[PDB]
RNA sequence: GACGAUCAGAUACCGUCGUAGUUCCGACCAUAAACGAUGCCGACCGGCGAUGCGGCGGCGUUAUUCCCAUGACCCGCCGGGCAGCUUCCGGGAAACCAAAGUCUUUGGGUUCCGGGGGGAGUAUGGUUGCAAAGCUGAAACUUAAAGGAAUUGACGGAAGGG
RNA sequence: CGUAUGUUCAA
């Protein structure tokens, strides 16, 4: 069924690449939603945050289109947010789900103050900005749960975060910007230099050179 | 910007005291004029005598005769 | 990230820019990891070993990726010290 | 240039930079040995002199104040002093 | 005028750090600056630095290792008691796993964790993480 | 109002690339060719395509055009490759250099070791165009 | 919304610039804001220049030119089509139109 | 109403009010 | 050149660079190209340092050789003065050339007809070929460029300081790059001069073509 | 203000006159979209071409008749300034801004000042002023928006092309 | 040269 068009999609289907983190490690642009479905197909859960109609004024009247905000993610270190606007509600939701999968980022989880057990919270205080909305993720004591509005609480649970204090500033009624700001906060957990990431990086082989021979054999024909 | 020196507690206290008069929620409850002008005089309820029955025309974009009484 | 025990609990360990030492994020599509092959001392011909440098998108945007790579090569001996 | 060596800038770089903005401030002025065509004795004159320096006894003008370095009188040879 | 040499120094380091520079010139220099820099050095947030003598306040050149997220000063130097130290940590540091609050105490200039160990409160100077 | 729509033009350019050799400057012959090498559902459309083909052929025969034609192709390869001069333009008996790069070549330890002549440096450094409007 | 960085005028490092009167309507306009146009043209138009040539008493008499400096207020400059409205980015262009 | 003329309206109103009190004092 | 005598600049190369005018840059200097110049001439012309030209040229060659599949290297020249030089390089090294107009979306539009995913990009001029350099920024594409003294270095990882303006110098620089790539690969001998003439990469304007073809024609007839 | 036009009216726009004023001197007045609608002092943070002032350096041209210096020009550097272009520095609701940046990773110092729209800069008391007014400055009551920036349309007695 | 206006609510 799935005929990949990109080299990354080709390697994923040929089972040459294992785990999304190898793609994440080299920050490769994913361009096929089947790659996401290949690695996390069973565990992903989707939710329609909001169906927001938008209108364009024309001579004959108002051209109403529907925008769908979809949050995707397995409840374990991966979450994605997708926004799609189209004439039909059903078409908008499907397109948003595709865009949500393409946008999935890895979520770094840390420890409040113990380092006992698996990670339960954000590694540190992270802030996300989208328009006027500022969402600040705060590390929380184990057993605290997620103290946030219903909108970021869905994303934070989908990110796998179990405990988190939060602080929102701006027009949080703008659910599109509110959700995006939360997603931006979650995204930059792995962009934050904690001293445990200080140790010199060891460079591994890029998938485009590690399987450069397989790509020549197959992707040239396919 | 605002002063931050370690010996500016009086200036910060004085400024917040002055600027607290500029929100109507505080000035309503702390000037006394509002309580003097309040027909209930700071009470939740009040008794009275019906002087007459009057009809009030509802504001646009509605249309109706709201039934009221002068008390 | 390791717990008190020392088991690695991070999903993965992101790369860091070879010049600015900033973490290269999962969506930093302007980042590169360019390999510079090392020649044989006498032949001057690719022997199969390469030096690896990673540059974050921000350094490339500033236009500083040129001197970062050049300075890294001089440190690695790829470029002659009398450049 | 991200990696600029601030400890050891080139002498050309320091010579261009403003005297106060150098790594360690130093004057751009100097003292000089002025010999008027007459007599034989030597006069020590500041480069950026503000007063009309007279060769005492000879009673001749050696330099004229300006907005910067003093202008030596015509026929007067000067040599920079060293400390 | 310049009311706080430490504020000027920490801001200058913070700006060069964000700009990806490898070295930053710090002027003027003070014992409080050098002691503050040493606290960051002992934790690896900065490399070696060389104080430069000009028969004046002094200049410093710090080698930056690309590890600082932010080195900020706190003005004014509030008095910090040991009981109130925790509430300062929750307000100034991203997490307890890393980041330090630099205190000037009678024992000497030290980070917040060393002050807790030596049971000494003091006046807050700044922070870094 | 005789501008030809994309459908007339797309058919005509393609026919000349595909069957250039069998075409010519006569509308009447080209009209007949289109009847067998193409399926043109209407006669009027056929005469319009053959009209543009005839117009193109003249142009494709007096120069290259958007359309490709082997004969013009095989010449492009010949200029791009075949003209390698007998002696390179770089092979010059005397190479003129200014004392500035001559002293540079001294740093290159290649100054006096080459066959090159030094010109007198330019005087006045009047190299900037005068500033002003227009 | 600010429309022009220079506020529509050439005043940058001073407080007050003396006004001048518009050539058409005599409106007071600051000298730095007036749309100026230095007009140089022959006294005789190109149609009549030939007739004056053989009507002249000199063998080679060069026709004197007319030098008039016009100052226009914004309304008169726009109305007389000396200047026109331009797009957001076209406004920023400052070079005079080509000759 | 233009703010400048609303100001002029009130200035005239004030002048009338001051004349009304200068007549009663 | 790794301070190796086998990779040092020969007297033959010096005469080639001097003849083609590669050492002469523009009258304007980019602040990030300052390290490559030697001295400004008395006529405002900046002189490029040939050692630094050679070092970056070999450093670029080492980057090209590191790509296992030569087809994964893309060579581009929007300007005509360099279209012939690039296609030859692609014929001699097996790179994928794009001469002429670069259609936007080539590296980013997965469903575009000419969609391609090179592992390394080489361009003739950052100003003229600004589209591939800017577009490479979306797909993690390292970039090599021929940069003059007044050339921007944004998204340019290996800049070769050379006169990328004159017809001779542009062709010569691609010729030297192609020769050095093959020598490192071992395709051609190093002590034996290359069979390909430098003039084969030189762009020839039409006026010269008809001028020389009739000169050759009159030579043959008599 | 008078008048002549224009108009349904025209206490206006247009035109003909024309008082105060406009001008100088001396005393008041203290307000302006008094605007960069952007406090001041200090530090840091990209690039580029200019520009004005000062100084320093350097082929050459020109006058100073030759020399000398000095000016005019040319190529740079430094410092203080009015600005300009560019930039994914970074910021911002955006327009934009190299400051309006170095802000949830929130603290250099310090002054003034705003807290939904009105009522209202009104009343009233004080004070200043010859006056006009300036400064200080409320309340009752009323109201679910008022407003900013930007988008698409529609419209225009706006422009350009059909 | 020279003209003004368009009852209330309602997609
Ligand atoms: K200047
Ligand atoms: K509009
Ligand atoms: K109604
Ligand atoms: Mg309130
Ligand atoms: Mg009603
Ligand atoms: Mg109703
Ligand atoms: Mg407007
Ligand atoms: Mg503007
Ligand atoms: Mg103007
Ligand atoms: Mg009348
Ligand atoms: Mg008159
Ligand atoms: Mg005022
Ligand atoms: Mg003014
Ligand atoms: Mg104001
Ligand atoms: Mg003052
Ligand atoms: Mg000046
Ligand atoms: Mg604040
Ligand atoms: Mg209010
Ligand atoms: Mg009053
Ligand atoms: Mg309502
Ligand atoms: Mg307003
Ligand atoms: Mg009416
Ligand atoms: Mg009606
Ligand atoms: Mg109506
Ligand atoms: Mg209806
Ligand atoms: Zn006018």
């Amino acid at each position: 069924e799935w005929m990949p068009v990109t080299k990354l999609g080709r390697l994923v289907k040929d089972m040459k690449i294992k785990s999304l983190e190898e793609i994440y490690l080299f920050s490769l642009p994913i361009k096929e939603s089947e790659i996401i479905d290949f690695f996390l197909g069973a565990s992903l859960k989707d939710e329609v945050l909001k169906i927001m109609p938008v209108q364009k004024q024309t001579r004959a009247g108002q051209r109403t289109r529907f925008k769908a905000f979809v949050a995707i993610g397995d409840y374990n270190g991966h979450v994605g947010l997708g926004v799609k606007c189209s004439k039909e509600v059903a078409t908008a939701i499907r397109g948003a789900i595709i865009l949500a999968k393409l946008s999935i980022v890895p979520v770094r989880r840390g420890y409040w103050g113990n380092k006992i057990g698996k990670p339960h919270t954000v590694p540190c205080k992270v802030t996300g900005r989208c328009g006027s909305v500022l969402v600040r993720l705060i590390p929380a004591p184990r057993g605290t749960g997620i103290v946030s509005a219903p909108v970021p609480k869905k994303l934070l649970m989908m990110a796998g975060i179990d405990d988190c204090y939060t602080s929102a500033r701006g027009c949080t009624a703008t659910l599109g910007n509110f959700a995006k700001a939360t997603f931006d906060a979650i995204s930059k957990t792995y962009s934050y230099l904690t001293p445990d990431l200080w140790k010199e990086t060891v460079f591994t082989k890029s998938p485009y050179q590690e399987f450069t021979d397989h790509l020549v054999k197959t992707h040239t024909r396919v | 910007g605002k002063c931050r020196g370690l010996r500016t507690a009086r200036k910060l206290r004085s400024h917040r005291r002055d600027q607290k008069w500029h929100d109507k929620q505080y000035k309503k409850a702390h000037l006394g004029t509002a309580l003097k002008a309040n027909p209930f005089g700071g009470a939740s309820h009040a008794k009275g005598i019906v002087l007459e029955k009057v009809g009030v025309e509802a504001k646009q974009p509605n249309s109706a005769i709201r039934k009221c009484v002068r008390v | 990230m390791q717990n008190d025990a020392g088991e690695f609990v991070d999903l993965y360990v992101p790369r860091k820019c070879s010049a600015s030492n900033r973490i290269i994020g999962a969506k930093d599509h302007a980042s590169i990891q360019m390999n510079v092959a090392e020649v044989d001392k006498v032949t001057g011909r690719f022997n199969g070993q390469f030096k690896t440098y990673a540059i974050c998108g921000a350094i490339r945007r500033m236009g500083e990726s040129d001197d970062s790579i050049l300075r890294l090569a001089k440190a690695d001996g790829i470029v002659s010290k009398n450049f | 240039p991200l990696a600029k060596d601030l400890l050891h800038p080139s002498p050309e770089e320091e010579k261009r930079k403003h005297k106060k903005k150098r790594l360690v401030q130093s004057p751009n002025s100097y003292f000089m040995d002025v010999k008027c065509p007459g007599c034989y004795k030597i006069t020590t004159v500041f480069s950026h002199a503000q007063t009309v320096v007279l060769c005492v006894g000879c009673s001749t003008v050696l330099c004229q104040p300006t907005g910067g370095k003093a202008r030596l009188t015509e026929g007067c040879s000067f040599r920079r002093k060293q400390h | 005028v310049r009311m706080n040499v430490l504020a000027d120094a920490l801001k200058s380091i913070n700006n060069a750090e964000k700009r990806g520079k490898r070295q930053v010139l710090i002027r003027p220099c003070s014992k409080v600056i050098v002691r503050f820099l040493t606290v960051m050095m002992k934790h690896g947030y900065i490399g070696e630095f060389e104080i430069i003598d000009d028969h004046r306040a002094g200049k410093i050149v710090v080698n930056l290792t690309g590890r600082l997220n932010k080195c900020g000063v706190i003005s004014p130097r509030f008095d910090v008691q040991l009981k109130d130290l925790e509430k300062w940590q929750n307000n100034l540091l991203p997490s307890r796993q890393f980041g330090f609050i630099v205190l000037t105490t009678s024992a000497g200039i030290m980070d917040h964790e060393e002050a807790r160990r030596k049971h000494t409160g003091g006046k807050i100077l700044g922070f870094f993480f | 109002g005789r501008v030809r729509t994309k459908t007339v033009k797309k058919a005509a350019r393609v026919i000349i690339e595909k069957y250039y050799t069998r075409l010519g400057n006569d509308f009447h012959t080209n009209k007949r060719v289109c009847e067998e090498i193409a399926i043109i559902p209407s006669k009027k459309l056929r005469n319009k395509i053959a009209g543009y083909v005839t117009h193109l052929m003249k142009r494709i025969q007096r120069g290259p055009v958007r359309g490709i034609s082997i004969k013009l192709q095989e010449e492009e390869r010949e200029r791009r490759d075949n003209y390698v001069p007998e002696v390179s333009a770089l092979d010059q008996e005397i190479i003129e250099v200014d004392p500035d790069t001559k002293e540079m070549l001294k740093l290159l330890d290649f100054g006096s070791l080459s066959n090159l002549q030094v010109t007198q440096p330019t005087v006045g450094m009047n190299f900037k165009t005068p500033r002003g409007p227009v | 919304t600010k429309k022009r960085r220079n506020n529509g005028r050439a005043k940058k490092g001073r407080g007050h610039v003396q006004p001048i009167r518009c050539t058409n309507c005599a409106r007071c306009v600051p000298k730095d804001k007036a749309i100026k146009k230095f007009v140089i043209r022959n006294i005789v138009e190109a149609a009549a220049v030939r007739d004056i040539s053989e009507a002249s008493v000199f063998d080679a008499y060069v026709l004197p030119k007319l030098y008039v400096k016009l100052h226009y207020c914004v309304s008169c400059a726009i109305h007389s089509k000396v200047v026109r409205n331009r797009s957001r980015e076209a406004r920023k262009d400052r070079t005079p139109p080509p000759r | 109403m233009r703010a400048k003329w609303r100001k002029k309206r009130m200035r005239r109103l004030k002048r009338k009010r001051r004349k009304m009190r200068q007549r009663s004092k | 050149s790794g301070a190796l005598d086998v990779l040092q600049m020969k007297e033959e190369d010096v005469l080639k660079f001097l003849a083609a005018g590669t050492h002469l840059g523009g009258t304007n200097l980019d602040f990030q190209m300052e390290q490559y110049i030697y001295k400004r001439k008395s006529d405002g012309i900046y002189i490029i340092n040939l050692k630094r030209t050679w070092e970056k040229l070999l450093l670029a060659a080492r980057a090209i050789v590191a790509i296992e599949n030569p087809a994964d290297v893309s060579v581009i020249s929007s300007r005509n003065t360099g279209q012939r030089a690039v296609l030859k390089f692609a014929a001699a090294t097996g790179a994928t050339p794009i001469a002429g107009r670069f259609t936007p979306g080539t590296f980013t539009n997965q469903i575009q007809a000419a969609f391609r995913e090179p592992r390394l990009l080489v361009v003739t001029d950052p100003r003229a070929d600004h589209q591939p350099l800017t577009e490479a920024s979306y797909v993690n594409l390292p970039t090599i460029a021929l940069c003059n003294t007044d050339s921007p270095l944004r998204y340019v990882d290996i800049a070769i300081p050379c006169n990328n303006k004159g017809a001779h110098s542009v062709g010569l620089m691609w010729w030297m790059l192609a020769r050095e790539v093959l020598r490192m690969r071992g395709t051609i001998s190093r002590e034996h001069p290359w069979e390909v003439m430098p003039d084969l990469y030189f762009y020839r304007d039409p006026e010269e073509i008809e001028k020389e073809e009739q000169a050759a024609a009159e030579k043959a007839v008599t």
